[PDB]
RNA sequence: AUCCGGUCGAUCCUGCCGGAGCGCGACGCUCUCCCCAAGGACGAAGCCAUGCAUGCCUCAGGACGCGGCGGAC
RNA sequence: GUCGCGGCGCGCCGAGGGCCCGACGCCUGGCGGAGAAUCAGGGUUCGACUCCGGAGAGCGGGCCUGCGAGACGGCCCGCACAUCCAAGGACGGCAGCAGGCGCGGAACUUGCCCAAUGCGCGGCGCGCGGCGGCGCGACGGGGUGCGCGCGAGUCAGGCGGGCCCACCCCGACCCGCCAGGGCAAGGCUGGUGCCAGCAGCCGCGGUAAUUCCAGCUCGGCGAGCGUCGCGCGGCGCUGCUGCAGUUGAAACGCCCGUAGUUGGCCCCCCGCCGCCACGAGGAAACGGGAGCGCUCCAGGCAGGUUGGA
């Protein structure tokens, strides 16, 4: 068993309601899509 | 109407309810008690024991891979098993004499995957939850 | 302080007391404490306030009132711990 | 056995069976937006005294217009809605309880109540004034945001006359 | 009073496997403030060092003792 | 004989008594109920522990005293275990409260008080019961900002409290955990090259990987998220409501036949069952439910002539 981890050994945003107030400003056409970044 | 009826049929109706259970295999699996006596856990979430020797388990028809295991000897009633330990290389850390807890993969007892033999997993060593160790959150002694 | 109130007034001469109980009422303030309404809630040797509480914000006080008459009411009619906070006994 | 083993306590939230179901998971954030929200809680929190008024009235509603337990919980339930201003004067009949909504639930919050009035610039500055404890109920103060204010309070919101704001 | 994914070159089925909710415990990671609150039951009715869990009042300063009631709740 | 009836015991006489409407025997990781979990309706599963009832005090037994016990914080003996001792002897019963060992995946202090609640006796006693400590099992509420004021902490005084403290009041200072191919909301660079590894199920990986290991970015619920085992649901895959039986699993090779189940039409205005309604009688707590701003709330029964229907 000695290939055991090869790759492995080989390799302040606001908070709460005004959390969720940026998430309903940003979206009210994906999130993460490749155009918009 | 290939049911019996009439109002002084309860007992007929209860009869045939009675016998016909256990022709569902999860019904009588669930209610037998052979299997709550074959559990190598008797019947608990989890399980402690000692490692005895760590081995390689070759993967089934399709996939082709080498995933790492420990045979496990259990503490409670001093029987034989197999668990597989998971997320690249944790095998390090599970020395030739150590108190590892066990746990299942699911289904109630049924291989997954492509792991053959195997229906439980070691998720703590020496105390230390495997997680955590794998994650750089703790660290075994020395 | 400025508000001092009694309510349900048991004259019990059984035990040679009057149970009442006093709202203390203060906008902002306090009524200093259990030793200055005495004044108003009566002299003032005989009277054994207790089981007073505040409330949110503030402004209103709720608690418990006997007058004793004679001395050997409040040693007699009346427990002990009572009287360690109240200086009396002293034991 | 010590006497705090016979003290009465329940939940008071149900969530939703199918959780990642985009159409309502994105008017579930409008609410949030509509009014400050902390998180869904206070979503389920709604829906669970909105169902419990609904399945009062759909027993009732079985039942037969002359019968004495739609004369006392018909009635009933009917003054609790209006005088809590769930339910509005005009409509004095059980039938009408089952087409109410969350939001009528939600108007009647204190941070609904002093935007109405104007006390608040808006409803996120609401929310932390009401904190702060600038904001009081007919003379009492009032730390909470979720209170639920009777339209016979509903007179005597104010600034509290203790406070940094007078 | 709701379905979904997994048997074909494609297709309609039966049929299970797997997923999606609540509750009870155990394990892992993480933790600002208040209120409520369970806690050696789980084929060990296994074994117990140490301390405490039951006392209160007829016949002489008093104790002690006698007697009484309780210790079956 | 018993407080007493009774095969309860003894003598004598008879041959009865139970059973496919399941006797008898075996097994249970069996205390029963009030109840709890789940959730359209009909149902499934669990009843360790709060109230009531039963049974025990290491395991067989026997008994004294008393109105009341087959009592174990009473006695006597057998067994299995431990204890001090000059060696002759004496002596124990934590399934009472704390605490220790062992077991197991799994469970806190070797605190203070009888002040309330009740009981005993009589002002006391009470490990009942209460008050603090440990306590992310679980429940309820509020923050990590808004456009310019607060709570979290510190220091003082009240209030409360058997003694302290927590809550309230007044003064002065001041996230995290899982993921991003589908089921299922959320997509570029480097490494590795059927390896290491992921993956509940389909599947990914063979030197251009939407899935591994990372970085950036974005999604989810959120002081809480994830993994494991089980119950209920999903399930009309247990079907009374309400499944299937030509070919997918499934109609006995046939006829007779007892128990069982079922059985046309007719007389109305009597009796005896079934059924429907309405009462009487017995437990609270829980579950509903009228009224009541513990600041709201999980709550509690309050409270300002009252009330707990
Ligand atoms: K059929
Ligand atoms: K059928
Ligand atoms: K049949
Ligand atoms: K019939
Ligand atoms: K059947
Ligand atoms: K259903
Ligand atoms: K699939
Ligand atoms: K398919
Ligand atoms: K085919
Ligand atoms: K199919
Ligand atoms: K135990
Ligand atoms: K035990
Ligand atoms: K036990
Ligand atoms: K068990
Ligand atoms: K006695
Ligand atoms: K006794
Ligand atoms: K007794
Ligand atoms: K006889
Ligand atoms: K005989
Ligand atoms: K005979
Ligand atoms: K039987
Ligand atoms: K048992
Ligand atoms: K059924
Ligand atoms: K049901
Ligand atoms: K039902
Ligand atoms: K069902
Ligand atoms: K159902
Ligand atoms: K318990
Ligand atoms: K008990
Ligand atoms: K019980
Ligand atoms: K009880
Ligand atoms: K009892
Ligand atoms: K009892
Ligand atoms: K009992
Ligand atoms: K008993
Ligand atoms: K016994
Ligand atoms: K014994
Ligand atoms: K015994
Ligand atoms: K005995
Ligand atoms: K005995
Ligand atoms: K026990
Ligand atoms: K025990
Ligand atoms: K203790
Ligand atoms: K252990
Ligand atoms: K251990
Ligand atoms: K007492
Ligand atoms: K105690
Ligand atoms: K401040
Ligand atoms: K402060
Ligand atoms: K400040
Ligand atoms: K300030
Ligand atoms: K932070
Ligand atoms: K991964
Ligand atoms: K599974
Ligand atoms: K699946
Ligand atoms: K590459
Ligand atoms: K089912
Ligand atoms: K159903
Ligand atoms: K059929
Ligand atoms: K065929
Ligand atoms: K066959
Ligand atoms: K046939
Ligand atoms: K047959
Ligand atoms: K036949
Ligand atoms: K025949
Ligand atoms: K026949
Ligand atoms: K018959
Ligand atoms: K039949
Ligand atoms: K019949
Ligand atoms: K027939
Ligand atoms: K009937
Ligand atoms: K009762
Ligand atoms: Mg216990
Ligand atoms: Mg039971
Ligand atoms: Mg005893
Ligand atoms: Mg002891
Ligand atoms: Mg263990
Ligand atoms: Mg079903």
């Amino acid at each position: 068993l000695t290939s055991a981890g090869k790759v492995r050994k080989c390799t302040r945003p606001p908070r709460g309601r005004a959390y969720k107030r940026l998430l309903y400003n940003k979206n009210f056409l994906g999130p993460n899509n490749l155009l918009i970044r | 109407m290939s049911k019996t009826s009439g109002l002084y049929t309860a007992r007929k109706l209860r009869t045939v309810r009675r016998v016909n259970r256990w022709a569902d295999k999860k019904y009588r699996k669930a209610h037998l008690g052979t299997w709550l006596k074959a559990n190598p856990l008797e019947g608990a979430c989890m399980a402690r024991g000692i490692v005895t020797q760590k081995i390689g388990i070759s993967a089934k028809q399709p996939n082709s891979a080498v995933r790492k295991a420990v045979r496990v000897q259990l503490t409670k009633n001093s029987k034989k098993i197999t668990a597989f330990v998971p997320r690249d290389g944790s095998i390090t850390y599970i020395d030739n004499n150590d108190e590892v807890l066990v746990a299942g993969f699911g289904r109630a007892g049924r291989a997954v995957g492509d792991i053959p033999g195997c229906r439980f997993k070691v998720i703590k060593v020496a105390g230390i939850g495997l997680l955590a160790l794998f994650l750089r959150k703790r660290e075994k002694r020395a | 302080e400025i508000t001092v109130k009694v309510r349900k007034v048991l004259n019990n001469p059984l035990l040679q007391r009057q149970q009442c109980v006093v709202d203390v009422l203060h906008p902002g303030c306090t009524y200093e404490s259990k030793e200055a309404i005495k004044a108003k809630v009566a002299d003032q040797k005989n009277i054994v306030l207790y089981g007073f509480k505040t409330s949110f914000g503030g402004g209103h006080t709720v608690g418990f009132c006997n007058a004793y008459q004679n001395m050997d009411a409040l040693m007699k009619y009346e427990p002990g711990f009572r009287k360690i906070r109240c200086g009396l006994i002293e034991a | 056995p010590r006497i705090s083993r016979h003290r009465n306590s329940s939940k008071t939230y149900s969530t939703p069976k199918k959780p990642f179901t985009k159409p309502r998971l994105d008017a579930e954030l409008k609410l949030c937006g509509e009014y400050g929200l902390k998180c869904k809680r206070e979503i389920y929190r709604a829906r669970y005294m909105l169902a419990k008024i609904r399945r009062t009235a759909r027993n009732l509603l079985t039942l037969d217009e002359n019968d004495i337990k739609r004369r006392f919980e018909g009635a009933a339930l009917l003054r609790r809605l209006h005088m809590l201003g769930i339910l509005d004067e005009e409509k004095d009949q059980l039938d009408y309880v089952l087409g109410l909504r969350i939001e009528d639930i939600f108007k009647r919050r204190l941070q609904s109540v002093i935007v109405e009035s104007k006390l608040a610039k808006s409803v996120h500055h609401a929310r932390n004034m009401i904190k702060a404890r600038h904001i009081s109920v007919g003379g009492q103060i009032v730390n909470i945001p979720s209170y639920m204010v009777r339209i016979s309070n509903t007179s005597r919101v104010a600034i509290a006359d203790t406070s940094s704001l007078a």
